[PDB]
């Protein structure tokens, strides 16, 4: 990581990434920029602006590159870690453990009380055991870590209301964009929040284009809608500004899917792109998602139906109960 | 330099490097390093250059066109030098004063004649304006006043880019410890058109203030707040007696320490000082184990609970006259009462935040309190939670009374979450009302869906009112009341077939009735209001509810209807029965006594004052007989109408009230028309068609108020013999814009009324009555017909209009828009 | 509503009479609160100590000199060259800040008045000045030094010798240097650097706190002067007079009101360290000051110094 001092006496940090192509990442940013441009018309008649925060990446050859370092945002995981420390302090009145250690400690007895052991394959794991462990972990953690943080950060109630609305709109926009593009590996360290405005920012994009569905442990969640994420949106949850914002974003993307498809086609036939017929498959998947034929033989789903299906699948306990330990679903 | 000044001032050209170039480009190193150790030389150079340029009017006539050939490139150089010197943040006081005087002179001369219009497109002009904008908001007062005067001199013919910055600066300067600064910035803010002030752009100054407050809050407690300071602050907030004789800056300075970071330019703003004082008071209260000088650990809670409960009780029936909260000695007393009401809620919020952080903790937001305080707040957490839960409802009611929907929204959300197990209906209604006030239909819909999982479909109807669809909301409210009561109480309106196509408990019944009444009043339908009142009376007499009653002064409605209808005798008779100072035939006490701190009451009083002034002017017309008195009345009214804006700036709102801003602008326009007898363009309200592209998130009420106050001058033009400014064009423009906004939200009745009045109950009626703004009017008529449901008729008329426009002279956008829409 | 303030002193009260006697009349205006601040000033005949205290405690430059809380000199009295303030004055502002105004040191008027009234009156006046200086340096937090013309070469010697005659890990109050009636030449970078260097060389072994506090550069007085230009910016402030064909319209210094307000803000936020190893209240501080005064009156070092001369 380096820093550049400009003429206006303003420091600009950068991350010098090596041993990576970084060419596809640049295309992802251009796609996000065009998507943001598509929201300029409506942004002139609504207080909460429709924006998708992103940075700039410039490849410095074929194996190296530079990435803009976004400042002012902090990862959500940190908050969780802090809470653990606080809890530990209470134990001292009358070293925090890693998520993997806690998950294994809670899954050991559960598996040993049914017949299996810790040496059995992960694929041959009972669903009830995983669901019970997830429920216990969920009940052991509070969902006010993000809501209280945003509340205490603000100064006046007006600022609190504005920040909450901005956060909900940004979360909905990013959720729809990520689901359409096929973003994956949305762990706590890959999501940042800006306490000054409430907007959400994503970082890693190397597990995009449905690449997370084929790993040592497949994931079946379009985005991240954990307990702390849903609680910070309000008392209603995902039935208020979140659902409407998602529907509006999908409507805008569906109306102008021709430009997105053309850009994707141009991205497929690009010599400076390391996709490894894979590019054609990715293009077809994105096209089907935009056209509404995500999972259907010939039935074209509507925006409301698609939003409801994606929301239900992203918050289902069955899907969250069979995820990787690193992808903490309880917090 | 002094000797050279002799030849510099001579008006007679080669002779070695000319004086202009010698003191402009040749002598430029003095502004880099010599200006730090020897500012006398820099000041002398600037003074001689200014003395030489002022003799030839800064060479303004040389441009836009011998000596003229050489001086043709002098104005741009002068402007560039002035701007580059102004952006420097390390200038001397004398140099800055001289540069400001030079800039003011140039700005005043630059509007002298029409011909200098192209000069406003040069880059040097933009640089100069940027320097002027960056020179204000400084510690010096005279410099700020000079910059404000210069900016106001050339306010017109200025790009919106600088206008937005001007709006932000004026908004921040509205709350200053000096009266001259506030008075000077008020005029500048009033000169900016409403199409830019009501824009949804972001304000940088407000963000800086918020950042400074956040930085101070995140710091560790200093524990330097003495008990006397807390006693004085609490005494002023609770009783209004500060017991101190600029007492905020002095206190802030006395609370600092040099042995152990708010900007120095922000210490002159009352908003930052008030927020800092409130935060310090709450910090001291929490760190003192609740044993504040007000009493014991329970005395403080009892006092706060009693005051909050009294205010909440008075909110239900605004006829209690709470001591120290409803009576005032003059006009400033009411403003102080409103300020105190806002500070009370802010203090309560800060106290709750600190208590939560003390028993639970945060992460990088607030520093952890000491162990002695943590254990105390950890063992007695149940008592604090119970007290907050018991006073939450009262706090929500107080928030609704003080016009702060955010406070009640947050409290309602917390109360709803805590009730995870009929006190729920009242909480839901209060939350919905606050959401409606904040214009958030999505939140209302979400609340309705969430509550449906526990028979509350009426909530959805409220959502419509939040979007500005008053016509549909009124019908929905009537249907809901008819279904929940079993007695027919509908009112005649437009056909529901096309209306729907274009777009129990006693408390709920009363709430719905009041909502429908306010909804009808919003679109300015006096006849509908009277019919609604009659229907409500009939329903009450047929049910013996004894608990239903509209909370709206009917005398005020009758007066407004009479004034708009053109009848002044009945209007004066109705106004004579309203409270407050008698109608014009002392000036400080214009508002009546025992006035509630509700902003709606203040708005009503201001509207009544405006009506009285208008009636007096009309009677006097049919120039100092009835002019020296009305001017003072209007001036005081304008002075009282600026209170809401200052209150909005006190808190980080990032927005400005629409009703308050419009009332202030209307008052200023009325004062100008009274003092000028409609002789200048400044007497017209600034609401042009540009707002159609930057105010799409506002309701139709603004245009209603503007039209109500514009029709008066339009009809009054017949009583003036001297030449006046053209008002027909402005009136038609306002009518067209209002019709567009009314039609875009389903208000077919209001849109039809506006279109009919501009052109000078069934779908077929519009078709039979309708089949420089001519083309626009025709396009709007066709659009209205299409929206109603007659696509064939609208298309036929649009096609005919397109053919007629193709044979016109200009037909620039008429033909294009007609064919595109077709 | 029983939290009303004690009282608002409309005028100051003499704490020490001309006969150098303790007056017990300011206790009624004090409370039982801690963390109090006290200020003192040592100056010459016409430096303007009373005016400074008035403008910094409860007065503004716009107010008339006849309503000052501290009796200032009058034009009709400057002809005879006599002193205006006698003894020590007391006044507490609404911010719980105690102020103390003293009489001029080595004032010829006092000596002349004493002539027409143990060896020689000169030693008597000298010991009186030493006693007042010691008392101030013993029960004060910050002491402001007012001056008319720079390079006096006599005030520093008096301050240095006054620290060795105090009654009693020691407490050293802060010393603030103020230059009253400053001219335009004094507001120059070269003159400022010269003044700073001269003060540093003259107070090498002052043993008191006179650096790192009340920085005039940090107050935006000199927007272009860099902080590295001065080797050690000591606590020095300037105050000009109350509100030319070569340089017409050039003042050369900021407004008098601006500088006065800046000085007031900087002084109001001065540090308040513990005077002794115990928390003192307003009444406790008054009692401690009275005891210290009684002890310094009948001391031994002062008598020896007076006898040696
Ligand atoms: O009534 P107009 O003054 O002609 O407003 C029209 C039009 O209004 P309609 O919805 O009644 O047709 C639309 O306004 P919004 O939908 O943004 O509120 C929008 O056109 P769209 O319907 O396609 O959105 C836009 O027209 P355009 O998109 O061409 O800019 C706009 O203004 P103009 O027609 O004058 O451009
Ligand atoms: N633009 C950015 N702004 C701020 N932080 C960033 C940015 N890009 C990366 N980071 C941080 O840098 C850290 C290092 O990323 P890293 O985990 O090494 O990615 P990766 O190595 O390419 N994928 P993996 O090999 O699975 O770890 C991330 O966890 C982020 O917190
Ligand atoms: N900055 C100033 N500008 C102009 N006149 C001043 C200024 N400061 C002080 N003076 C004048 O000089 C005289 C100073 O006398 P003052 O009583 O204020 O205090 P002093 O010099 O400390 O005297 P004393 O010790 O005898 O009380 C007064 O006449 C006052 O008006
Ligand atoms: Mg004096």
């Amino acid at each position: 990581k380096l820093l550049f001092l400009g003429s206006d006496g303003k420091s600009y940090p950068y991350l010098f990434k090596g041993l990576e192509d970084l060419h596809l990442d640049e295309r992802i940013m251009q796609f996000l920029s065009i998507v943001n441009t598509m929201f300029a018309t409506i942004n002139r008649q609504e207080t909460p602006r429709f924006h998708a925060r992103h940075y700039s990446v410039t490849p410095l050859g074929t194996r190296s590159g530079l990435i803009q370092w976004v400042d002012g945002a902090t990862p959500l995981f940190g908050l969780y870690k802090r809470w653990q420390q606080r809890e530990a302090a209470l134990q001292a009145q009358k070293i925090v453990p890693r998520p993997s250690e806690l998950y294994y400690s809670k899954i050991g007895p559960a598996l040993k009380t049914v017949g299996l052991s810790l040496d059995v394959s992960r694929r041959d794991w009972p669903l009830h055991v995983m669901k019970a462990v997830l429920e216990e972990l969920m009940e052991a953690t509070p969902p006010n870590l993000l809501a209280k943080e945003l509340w205490s950060s603000c100064t006046t109630p007006d600022e609190w209301w504005r920040v909450t609305q901005s956060y909900a709109r940004s979360t909905a926009v990013m959720s729809m964009v990520g689901y359409i593009i096929g973003l994956g590996d949305r762990h706590l360290d890959n999501v940042l929040i800006d306490m000054t405005t409430g907007e959400v920012v994503h970082i890693d994009y190397n597990v995009c284009f449905e690449k997370g569905k084929s790993l040592r442990v497949p994931e079946k969640v379009p985005f991240r809608m954990t307990q702390n994420i849903e609680t910070a949106l309000g008392v209603t949850g995902v039935e208020g500004v979140f659902r409407l914002s998602c529907e509006q974003v999908l409507h805008i993307m569906r109306r102008g899917r021709e430009t997105l498809l053309t850009l994707l086609e141009a991205f497929v036939y690009d010599p400076l792109v390391d996709w490894t017929s894979y590019a054609v498959s990715v293009w077809k998947r994105v096209k089907a998602k935009l056209e509404g034929r995500d999972v259907d033989p010939n039935r074209r789903m509507s925006v409301a139906e698609q939003v409801d299906y994606v929301i239900k699948e992203a918050t289902n306990l069955d899907n969250l109960a069979q995820l990787y330990e690193g992808w903490t679903a309880w917090v | 330099l002094s000797a050279l000044t002799t030849i510099g001032n001579a008006k007679n050209w080669a002779l070695s490097p000319t004086v202009f170039a010698l003191l402009s480009k040749n002598l430029m190193i003095v502004h880099s390093d010599l200006a730090v150790h020897f500012p006398a030389i820099q000041y002398a150079v600037l003074y001689t250059l200014y003395s030489h340029c002022t003799r030839h009017d800064h060479f303004i006539s040389s441009s836009l066109s011998t000596v003229t050939t050489a001086t043709k490139k002098h104005f741009s150089i002068i402007l560039n030098l002035l701007g580059i010197l102004l952006k420097k943040d390390n200038l001397n006081q004398d140099t800055r004063k001289l540069l400001m005087t030079w800039a003011l002179e140039a700005a005043v001369l630059m509007r002298k004649s029409e011909t200098y219009a192209p000069l406003f497109s040069l880059p040097s002009f933009h640089k100069f304006c940027k320097g002027l904008l960056a020179n204000t908001l400084v510690e010096d007062v005279n410099i700020c006043l000079q910059a404000c005067s210069s900016l106001h001199a050339l306010s017109s013919s200025l790009p919106d880019d600088l206008l937005q910055r001007c709006v932000d600066v004026c908004r921040v300067q509205l709350v200053h410890s000096g009266t001259r600064i506030r008075q000077a910035f008020g005029k500048l803010l009033k000169s900016i058109p409403l199409d830019v002030v009501l824009s949804n752009n972001n304000h940088t100054e407000i963000q800086e203030i918020s950042l400074a407050l956040r930085s101070h809050m995140s710091k560790a407690p200093s524990n330097t707040f003495h008990p006397q300071d807390f006693s004085d602050v609490i005494s002023f907030i609770l009783y209004g007696n500060s017991h101190r004789t600029n007492w905020l800056e002095r206190l802030f300075y006395s609370c600092q320490r040099l042995d152990k970071t708010i900007p120095r330019n922000l210490l002159k703003t009352d908003a930052v000082l008030w927020q800092w004082a409130i935060w310090e008071a709450a910090q001291f209260t929490v760190l003192s184990k609740l044993r504040t000088p007000l009493g014991r650990a329970q005395d403080t809670f009892q006092t706060i609970e009693g005051i909050i409960r009294s205010l909440a009780a008075h909110t239900l029936n605004p006829d209690q006259d709470v001591s120290q909260w409803t009576t005032a000695d003059n006009d400033e007393g009411h403003g102080n009462n409103q300020l105190r009401l806002v500070l009370l809620l802010q203090y309560l919020e800060n106290l709750e935040k600190l208590m939560y952080n003390a028993y639970e903790g945060c992460a990088n937001a607030l520093t952890s309190p000491p162990k002695v305080i943590r254990t105390f707040f950890y063992t007695n957490r149940q008592t604090c939670q119970d007290w907050l839960t018991r006073i939450r409802l009262s706090i929500m009611r107080v928030g609704l009374l003080a016009g702060q929907p955010a406070v009640t929204v947050r409290h309602g959300f917390d109360l709803l979450t805590e009730m995870k197990t009929n006190e729920l209906e009242v909480t839901i209604m209060m939350v919905v009302e606050a959401l409606c006030e904040l214009h958030c239909p999505e939140a209302i819909q979400g609340i309705a869906v969430w509550s449906s999982s526990i028979n509350l479909l009426w909530i959805n109807s409220v959502a419509q009112q939040a979007e500005g669809r008053f016509e549909k909301a009124s019908v929905e409210y009537q249907e809901h009341l008819c279904a929940m009561t079993g007695v027919d109480c509908c009112i005649s309106s437009f056909d529901k077939s096309v209306l729907t196509l274009a777009n129990s408990s006693p408390e709920v019944i009363n709430y719905l009735g009041n909502k429908a009444c306010e909804c009808y009043i919003s679109i300015a339908d006096w006849a509908a209001v009277q019919e609604w009142q009659n229907s409500i009376h009939d329903l009450k007499k047929s049910t013996s509810s004894t608990s239903l009653n509209l909370k709206a002064d009917f005398n005020y409605i009758k007066s407004l209807s009479s004034f708009e209808s053109g009848k002044f005798v009945e209007c004066t008779e109705q106004l004579e029965l309203l409270p407050g100072e008698n109608i014009n035939l002392d000036m400080k006490k214009l508002l009546p006594n025992m006035l509630s701190p509700d902003p709606r009451e203040l708005q009503k009083s201001i509207e009544v004052q405006l009506l009285r002034s208008s009636v007096c002017l009309a009677t006097a017309l049919n120039w100092q007989s009835i002019t020296e008195n009305v001017v003072k009345y209007l001036k005081q009214t304008s002075r009282i109408a600026i209170g809401p804006l200052r209150l909005s700036t006190l808190t980080v709102s990032q927005s400005l009230p629409v009703l308050s801003t419009l009332q202030l602008y209307c008052s200023s326009a009325l004062e100008n028309t009274v003092s000028n007898r409609l002789s200048t363009e400044d007497c017209l309200i600034p609401l042009f068609s540009e707002a159609l592209r930057s105010c799409k998130q506002h309701d139709v009420r603004p245009w209603m108020q503007a039209l109500r106050y514009t029709m008066y001058q339009n009809q009054l033009l017949e009583k003036i013999k001297e030449q006046t400014v053209p008002i027909r064009s402005h009136l038609m423009e306002l009518g067209l814009t209002a019709a567009k906004f009314a039609r875009k939200r389903g208000n077919v009745s209001l849109a039809t009324r506006l279109l009919a009045q501009c052109s000078e109950t069934t779908a077929q009626d519009l078709v039979q009555h309708f089949k420089k703004w001519g083309p626009e009017l025709d396009i709007e008529k066709t659009k209205l017909l299409y929206t109603a449901g007659q696509s064939t008729h609208a298309m036929e008329m649009l096609s005919s209009c397109a053919i007629s426009f193709c044979k016109s002279v200009k037909a620039e956008y008429a033909v294009a828009k007609s064919i595109l829409t077709l | 509503a029983k939290l009303l303030p004690p009282e608002r002193m409309k005028h100051s009260i003499k704490l020490v009479d001309d006969q150098m006697n303790w007056c017990d009349s300011a206790i009624e205006y004090l409370l039982d609160q801690t963390d109090v601040l006290v200020v003192g000033v040592l100056g010459l005949q016409g430096t303007g100590k009373s005016m400074v205290m008035s403008l910094l405690s409860a007065n503004t430059p716009e107010e008339d000199q006849r309503t000052y809380v501290f009796r200032a000199q009058s034009a009709e009295m400057k002809e005879r060259g006599g002193n205006q303030t006698s003894g020590i004055d007391f006044f507490i502002t609404q911010e719980r800040i105690v102020f103390l105004d003293t009489q001029p040191i080595l004032s010829p008027s006092i000596l002349d008045h004493l002539i027409n009234n143990y060896n020689l009156p000169h030693t008597y006046v000298e010991m009186q000045s030493l006693q007042i200086a010691a008392f101030l340096f013993t029960v004060c937090h910050v002491v402001i030094v007012v001056q008319d013309w720079f390079t006096d070469l006599s005030l520093y010697r008096f301050l240095q010798t006054a620290e060795m005659v105090k009654p009693s890990t020691e407490y050293y109050p802060h010393l603030v240097f103020l230059q009253n009636k400053a001219r335009r030449e004094d507001f120059c970078p070269r003159k400022l650097r010269q003044m700073h260097l001269m003060i540093d060389q003259l107070m090498a072994h002052s043993h008191l706190r006179y650096k790192g506090t009340l920085s005039m550069l940090q107050c935006n007085v000199f927007p272009g002067l860099p902080p590295d230009f001065l080797d050690s910016e000591v606590n020095l402030f300037l105050v000009p007079f109350m509100d030319f064909s070569l340089l017409p319209g050039y003042r050369g210094h900021p407004s008098f009101q601006s500088l006065v307000s800046k000085l007031r803000s900087q002084v109001m936020s001065m540090a308040r360290p513990q005077l002794s190893h115990t928390i003192l209240t307003e009444k406790n501080w008054f009692h401690y000051a009275a005891r210290i005064w009684d002890g310094v009156r009948k001391s031994s070092a002062l008598a020896e110094y007076s006898r040696l001369l």
